[PDB]
RNA sequence: UUUUAUAUAUAUAUAAUAAGGAAAAGUAUUUAUAAGAA
RNA sequence: AUAAAUAAUAAAUGAAAAUGAAAGUAUUCCACCUGAAGAGUACGUUAGCAAUAAUGAAACUCAAAACAAUAGACGGUUACAG
């Protein structure tokens, strides 16, 4: 669609109507819209910096900036073909946002596929209210998940307690293992205590799965016997 | 001094105004730089910047034969009241037909009289003239009593 | 507007640039020739199997056909 | 719709407009200079309040298309000098045409 | 060739770093100063 | 800044996954993260994703690939099955150490299925649980395989198959049996090989 | 820092020397901050073209050199000095376009630019009321959001408001704001003064009385028109703002230190306006009453005449020549006027507004009283010096002594004040005033202060005077005299149609085609 | 940004530090002129 | 990620169909057109073994002639239902 003129100039048309005498009474919105001018510029704006990683867009390194040879052993003496092409599209494209965590996360759920099965809630609660110190993995108001491992890894690297990504990742992983072992032991011991003290449970996960399997299998029984009868003829 | 390049720049500025880009790049030459400066003085362009083919110069770069091929002049366009300030940009003196006017004919052209099939100067328009390898507005060239080549119209 | 657009390259700068360009050319020529020599050495290492004399031809023919060597027959 | 009018009598400048095969070339005119245009354009100018105009119509001469093109040219092919001056960040004296004798 | 180029460049950079050392170099040899330094440094090598 | 918050946003927390949602190959471990929504947000079709999930969906769990697509649909599936299998493993009690002291993509030990330690036994009001018993279903007339609590295992028999097997034939899966999980091990590819005995 | 101090002292040689030194000997070229300081230098020197060129270069050279909000505020100040509001609005739109974040100074500068532009119909392009309304809107936009405040900005804000009040002729608002500023300033300074209040009244009051605020209040008085309706009354936000300011002014008055404002919310008549102008002027002259210069007595008159007779008839002998004695008298009068009356408040600009008040109010008697009492003609003063020289070296004598004594109340009548009195003659249609003014102007041409100025400035001022005389004779109907003036000085003065438009209209109304042709040939021969 | 610190091999990685604030009133001649209809 | 091909488009252009990186915004050069029919016809000339190919009119007659799209009718036009 073309940039539309009529939507934002309603005040001007109404002013013409009023001054000409075509309209006698000012609309209630007239004074408000006059006090608050609509934004009447619709321009594609250049972007020179990628916020996610800080890469600077629109920079060319001149020949003079290299007084030494490159990896192949060649001095840069003249611009090459790619350097001699105007890159306005690079300025006007929306920059792709890339984060380091996105890699480690992909590693973590590759290393621990069953951690994916633990349900996640994407409803944000309140982002601004987060007050976390990442010297320790467990945070109040937060679950214990792989993202905690990546956050602890980034905290470790930021403080330079460890140097390489792998080392901090491994340390956070081992803290994660300890904490999850503790939680598993709490769950097992709690169930054992409940059975120790007379608690009676109507249904368990195995029996629930067996029940659902039984319904599905009964329907499948009916359908298979009917289909065998149909196919025989 | 290529009039072909000035025509290409004019078409580029028109196309940029149509799609409403806030910044654009043109070739870095003396004629183009003077033309852009004249447009900027009249208020048709928001800003002039020197840069590479990739973008404006982050730090000041001296111009030498080493980097001349990759140099560009970045102009910021203006869009006011939902309308482009620089709407149409055309050539008067074309490469096939080049028009060099004496001063009196230039006054006549400014005074509503058509000269050599050039439409007379319009009120909110700017006509640029080249005299002694210097680009100026028609009014200045008349005030300087300089006979010159009548290049382009910016309305 | 009334000043030079560019700063002319000094003769000394041009000499340095020419030396750099000549070094680049000679370097690429050098890697080309050394790669060619490496291919020549690799071909020398296998030149023994290649038959250029009648005796080697008789020997290899007898080996492949008269001798019951492993044959490239697709199963 | 309201149309720009220079001195409440004429168009601000020359208008070269295209409408569905109708080419309108409308030139402003001095005070006292009558309306010298197509009859459709004459009636439209009479109703609009434009007193001084010259112009010529090329290619299609359909009256309906001439009328619609005339209205649309008055609306989009025209800009007040105040608008030009404000857009270019200049005073009205800087955009006025200088007199040459 | 590579040694010559690198030595020329490093000496130019070193002398350009200390401006007074550049003037001493010029006087012992006996933006204009930039070109004179370049000429003298290459003539040295 | 906005970029930092987007990096730490829960939508960003979900790793990039693009595997086929509908997969008919062998399934050894979860391949998509399960997204859970509270009942209150389900009432308003809010799942924390870019767009509202259709009101037809009544389950509170799904697995998704794309927040948005060219077809203006969210590429998802209303399935949250895998967690139950994991949870069902915790009911079995059979234990399965890399969890004790450049990037490698191998599944590290048990990849979150079970973090228990082998050396523990279950006390019950009857007494010490010597051997854990769970119900399952023998699947085919073949060793014999059984679907036990979300996992397929090979059952180790005790003398002869019960005659019920031979009488029923291919309808064997209809009837439940009680098995005792002899052992649980994890293969390199992530499969969980359990050996059980039909009592 | 070097350029900062050089701008503060406005030394071109120091600026040039420091820039050249750094470029030649240290390889340092000005960055964004130094270029901004250079722009402020050019602004201080009234050098707008060079400042705009420097701004263009700041954009041109690199993104690091690209202007930021500080430079844009400096350019807005330059536009305020030019009274160039289209450029101010364009620069605001450019600030928004380039994603630069405004500040409080930006909104205050825009408001001040619009207020200054709205002074006259010519500079405002006939949009004065709309420009004042737009400035008030910019102040409201500032009110909406915090932005970045500066310690000085608050002061600036109030000036802007008074500007919008002063150019609107809003005497109620101008009075209220002036009283608020003076009251708060005196209270704050008295609260935080180490010295005892009673002893240091002179210093505190001198610091309190900002000359610009008084000048704006006098400008508000001068633009009085009873039929005028304030532009700020139309808006609901504006009327609420007016209500707030007026209510606070009234409450503060009802509730130490006192000011001579009449006990009335607003002035509805010319006589009250004259009374308050005189009252505030005298209050400012007396440094809040600390100096009793304006209050005079015949006893004080006799004693001052006696003392100054002693001083001058003693001085007469010491000097080597008349020139040295005259120089001594110059130093004496210059030091005396500063001692007796505040130098900052009492100057050419404030006196110009003070005398412009009655001209707009159409009261000749008060204008002439103020002119005689507060202004001295240089040629008369030098004649008195020669007369006293003759008297001492070898009832009129005491009159000359009283003249020298009264110089402490008076400012020299420069060319601008002569032009103002000529404007008063045009407005009042007084032939006698015009004749006296042209005689005094001719005598002043001989005096040294006029010949001190450049030839081009002298020609410009003489041409302005000639145009004023032409306008006077045009209003009086003596078109023959106007054309005689125009023809007599065609070569030395460039006559344009703007100056002779009234003459041409008057001649066309009576259809004197010959005179019209002669005048048009004079103007348009070019 | 700039400058400097510690550390490491003239250079590199981290930490700190930022000089761009000015206020004042008043000072026409515009041009030449292109119409379509069945 | 960089290019080109393809498809659908935005703006723009167009009588519209539609074009869509050209049928867009501009520059340069070349070829071609000036109502239908007479007519690519006649005559002449050039080339070919020839068939023919190139170049190419005029008189006379008329207010016609054509393009896109619209709504109908019609089709020995399709499919779907009843
Ligand atoms: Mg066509
Ligand atoms: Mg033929």
């Amino acid at each position: 669609m073309k940039i539309q003129t009529n939507a934002v100039n309603v005040l001007q048309r109404t002013s013409a109507y009023l001054k000409s005498g075509l309209l006698k009474e000012t609309p209630a919105w007239y004074n408000v819209v006059a006090s608050i001018p609509p934004s009447t510029k619709f321009t594609r704006e250049p972007r020179f910096k990628n916020p996610s990683n800080g890469h600077i867009i629109g920079k060319l390194v001149d020949v003079t900036e290299q007084p030494h040879a490159n990896n192949k052993g060649l001095y840069k003496t003249r611009p090459n073909s790619s350097d001699k092409r105007v890159g306005v599209k690079r300025l006007y494209r929306p920059p792709k946002l890339t984060y380091v965590e996105d890699r480690l996360r992909s590693l973590f759920y590759k290393q621990h596929p069953w951690e994916l099965s633990r349900p996640k809630i994407l409803v944000e609660n309140e982002i601004g209210d987060e007050n976390y110190d990442w010297s320790h993995m467990l945070q109040i108001g937060r679950p214990l998940d792989g993202e905690s491992v990546i956050q602890r890894t980034m905290y470790l690297i930021k403080t330079k307690q460890y140097g390489d990504m792998v080392e901090a990742y491994d340390h956070a992983r081992y803290e994660f293992y300890a904490l999850r072992m503790q939680e598993e032991t709490e769950q097992q011991v709690a169930l054992e205590e409940a059975e120790m003290f007379g608690s009676l449970f109507g249904v368990s996960a195995i029996e629930h799965g067996i029940q659902k399997e039984q319904e599905v299998l009964d329907v499948w029984e009916k359908k298979v016997v009917e289909e065998t009868e149909l196919m025989a003829a | 001094m290529s009039l072909v390049k000035l025509a290409n720049t004019c078409a580029h500025l028109q196309n940029c105004s149509k799609v409403r880009v806030a910044l654009t790049s043109i070739p870095y030459t003396k004629l183009q730089l003077q033309f852009a400066y004249n447009l900027y003085q009249q208020g048709f362009l928001s800003s002039l910047q020197k840069g590479s083919t990739m973008g404006p110069d982050k730090d000041f770069v001296e111009v030498t034969p080493d980097n001349i091929s990759t140099r560009r002049l970045w102009v910021g366009l203006k869009y006011r009241d939902n309308k482009p300030v620089l709407s149409s940009c055309k050539l008067i003196s074309k490469p096939n037909s080049r028009i060099h006017l004496p001063m009196e004919d230039m006054k006549k052209l400014c005074s509503g009289v058509t000269i050599r099939n050039i439409k007379p100067l319009q009120p909110g328009e700017l006509i640029l003239v080249r005299a002694h390898n210097n680009i100026m507005d028609i009014n200045e060239a008349i005030s300087k009593k300089l006979d010159g080549e009548v290049l382009c119209r910016v309305k | 507007m009334s000043q030079p657009l560019l700063r002319n390259r000094s003769p000394e700068e041009s000499e340095l640039l020419k030396l750099k360009r000549n070094y680049n050319r000679s370097l690429l020529n050098f890697q080309a020739h050394k790669k060619k020599l490496n291919e020549l050495l690799n071909l020398y290492h296998v030149a023994n199997e290649f038959i250029v004399t009648e005796s080697q031809l008789l020997k290899k023919i007898d080996k492949v056909f008269n001798d019951e060597t492993e044959e490239f027959t697709d199963a | 719709k309201e149309i720009p009018r220079y001195e409440n009598r004429t168009i601000y400048g020359d208008i070269d407009f295209r409408y569905h095969g109708v080419k309108l070339h409308l030139r402003s005119a001095k005070p006292g200079f009558g309306l010298r245009v197509n009859h459709v354009i004459f009636e439209i100018c009479e109703c609009a309040g434009i007193k001084d105009l010259s112009g010529k119509v090329y290619k299609s001469r359909n009256d309906m298309n001439i009328a619609k093109g005339t209205i649309e040219a008055f609306t989009k092919a025209q800009k007040t000098l105040d608008e030009v001056a404000l857009g270019r960040g200049k005073k009205l004296v800087d955009v006025r045409k200088v007199y040459y004798s | 060739q590579r040694s010559l180029i690198d030595r020329i460049q490093t000496r130019l950079s070193e002398l350009l770093s200390n401006d007074l050392k550049c003037d001493q170099f010029l006087k012992d040899h006996g933006n204009i100063k930039k070109n004179l330094l370049r000429k003298h440094v290459m003539m040295d090598m | 800044t906005l970029a930092e918050l987007l990096g730490r946003s829960r939508i960003a927390q979900v790793a990039n996954n693009h595997k086929p949602l509908t997969y008919t190959g062998k399934k050894f471990h979860p391949t998509h993260q399960i997204i859970e929504t509270k009942p209150s947000t389900l009432y308003r079709q809010e799942w924390g994703l870019k767009s509202a999930i259709p009101s037809k969906i009544k389950s509170r769990y799904l697995v998704y690939n794309d927040l948005d697509t060219l077809e203006r649909i969210t590429t998802f599936e209303p399935r949250g099955g895998t967690q139950w299998n994991r949870l069902r493993f915790q009911e079995m009690g059979v234990p399965i150490n890399p969890f004790f002291k450049k990037f490698n993509t191998e599944i590290i030990g048990t990849g979150g299925l079970s973090y228990s330690l082998p050396g523990k036994l279950k006390n019950s009001p009857n007494g010490v649980i010597q051997r854990t018993v769970v119900p399952g279903r023998i699947l085919n007339v073949v060793k014999w395989l059984a679907a036990i609590g979300g996992f397929v295992a090979d059952v180790v028999f005790f003398q002869s198959p019960p005659s019920s097997f031979n009488s029923m034939g291919d309808f064997i899966r209809m009837k439940t049996f009680l098995f005792e999980i002899l052992e649980a091990s994890m293969e390199k590819n992530g499969s969980v090989s359990m050996h059980a005995r039909l009592l | 820092n070097c350029l900062k101090y050089s701008t503060k002292c406005s030394s071109f040689h120091d600026m040039d020397y420091f820039i050249t030194k750094f470029r030649d000997d240290y390889g340092i070229t000005p960055n964004k901050q130094n270029l901004t300081t250079v722009i402020q230098f050019y602004s201080r020197k009234e050098m707008t073209k060079q400042a705009w060129n420097t701004f263009d270069t700041m954009k041109f050279l690199s993104t690091k050199h690209f202007p930021d909000i500080c430079t844009y505020n400096t350019m807005l100040r330059i536009c305020e000095k030019e009274r160039n509001f289209p450029k101010a609005l364009d620069l605001f739109q450019e600030i928004q376009d380039h994603n630069i974040k405004p500040t409080t100074n930006t909104y205050i500068m825009m408001a001040r630019v619009l207020a200054s532009s709205s002074s006259n119909a010519v500079v405002s392009e006939g949009k004065s009321d709309s420009l004042r309304l737009l400035g008030w809107k910019y102040l409201h936009e500032l009110e909406d959001k915090n932005l970045y405040r500066h310690k000085k900005d608050d002061l600036n804000l109030f000036l802007a408001m008074m500007a919008l009040a002063a150019f609107d002729g809003d005497i109620e608002l101008s009075r209220a704001l002036y009283y608020l500023f003076i009251a708060k300033k005196y209270k704050t300074l008295c609260a935080n003064w180490k010295g005892n209040i009673l002893v240091d009244q002179d210093t505190i009051w001198k610091s309190t009385l900002m000359p610009e605020m008084l000048n704006y209040l006098m400008l508000a008085y001068a633009r009085f028109d009873p039929r005028n309706l304030p532009v700020l009354s139309g808006y609901e936000k504006g009327i609420e703002l007016r209500r707030k300011f007026l209510r606070e002014f009234d409450s503060s008055m009802r509730l130490k230190f006192k000011l001579p404002f009449l006990p009335i919310s607003d002035l509805n008549s010319e006589a009250q306006v004259l009374a308050e102008s005189n009252a505030i002027w005298s209050f400012n002259m007396e440094n809040g009453g600390t100096r009793n210069t304006l209050t005079s007595s015949n006893e004080a008159a006799l004693e001052d005449i006696k003392k100054y007779r002693q001083l001058l008839d003693s001085f007469a002998q010491e000097a080597e020549d008349f020139n040295e004695f005259k120089f001594k008298v110059m130093y004496e009068v210059t030091k005396m006027q500063r001692e007796s009356i505040n130098v900052n408040v009492f100057n050419k600009i404030s006196l110009h507004t003070y005398l412009s008040i009655p001209i707009n109010l159409k009261q000749q008697k008060e204008f002439l009283r103020r002119l005689t009492f507060f202004t001295f003609q240089q040629h008369e003063f030098e004649a008195v010096i020669k007369r006293l020289y003759e008297g001492y070296r070898n009832n009129l004598i005491m009159h000359d002594i009283w003249y020298i004594t009264c110089l402490r109340h008076k400012i020299m009548m420069d060319t601008t004040l002569y032009e103002l009195v000529m404007k008063a003659a045009i407005e009042f249609q007084n032939e006698d005033l015009a004749k006296k003014v042209w005689n005094d102007r001719g005598k002043f041409r001989t005096t040294v202060p006029f010949l001190k100025m450049d030839q081009r400035i002298r020609i410009a001022k003489d041409q302005k005077f000639a145009h004023l005389m032409v306008e006077f004779f045009t209003k009086q109907g003596k078109y023959s005299d106007a054309i005689a003036i125009i023809l007599s000085s065609k070569n030395r003065f460039n006559w344009t149609y703007s100056m002779v438009r009234n003459l041409h209209k008057a001649l066309e109304e009576i259809e004197d085609r010959n005179s019209v042709e002669i005048l048009l040939d004079v103007v348009n021969k070019k």
